[PDB]
């Protein structure tokens, strides 16, 4: 045996990250038997444009689920997660008026 | 035994029959006083050993720098480590010495 790195760089090697006390692993699969549509409020997403979401993209597209402590902002992502176990669909994001995006 | 040869004079060298030439002068110094440099050098030697082992033992070092270097070796190779604090300490003094070792944390 020899040294083991924590992160990969440009050299050829095998690295193992430190043990994580809490994390969740999720597996996905794609199917296109039927297509659904809806409207919701999410953390991130291009507003007022049609977005196509699969089982492996509903986390990158859309975003991390909103905390229930905020209130009345978490239902759409749970509904999407429940409905996406069968087939994919389309979602349009709505945003309040007082919303801004950064620029340099 | 090992030998070292001088290339200048071996062209014309002779050997005769000798009997019972005894080595003299070989001594072991005061081994109760060893600097931390020697421990760090030997730890560095141990790190690059081409052999494979699955545990690291303190073996009565009681030196904080050597102990934390051995802990770094353990965290590098993903193996186990069994270290010890000075046994002559009392119960009250043992607790601060553990923090003094520097291994406490994540």
């Amino acid at each position: 045996q020899y040294s083991i790195q924590q992160s990969l760089g440009n050299a050829s090697g095998v690295a193992v990250s430190p043990i994580n006390a809490d994390a969740t692993l999720s597996t996905g699969v794609a199917l296109n038997s039927s297509l659904w549509a809806g409207i919701g409020v999410f953390a991130r997403g291009k507003p007022f444009t049609v977005l196509a979401v699969t089982e492996s993209n509903y986390e990158d597209v859309l975003g991390e689920p909103l905390k229930p402590s905020s209130g009345s902002q978490f239902e759409p992502i749970r509904h999407v997660y429940e409905a996406i176990q069968q087939t994919s669909g389309y979602v349009v994001r709505a945003v309040p008026d007082d919303a801004k995006f950064p620029i340099i | 035994l090992r030998a070292v040869v001088n290339e200048e004079l071996i062209s014309t060298a002779k050997v005769t029959n000798k009997k019972s030439l005894a080595f003299t002068g070989g001594t072991n110094g005061d081994q109760s006083k060893i600097s931390t440099a020697a421990y760090l050098r030997a730890v560095k030697v141990l790190n690059n050993a081409p052999y494979m082992y699955t545990a690291v033992l303190g073996l009565g070092c009681y030196d904080n720098a050597a102990i934390t270097a051995l802990g770094k070796i353990c965290a590098d190779r993903l193996i186990d480590g069994f270290f010890d604090v000075k046994p002559t300490l009392t119960y009250a003094e043992a607790l601060p010495a553990v923090e003094d070792t520097g291994l406490l944390g994540t």
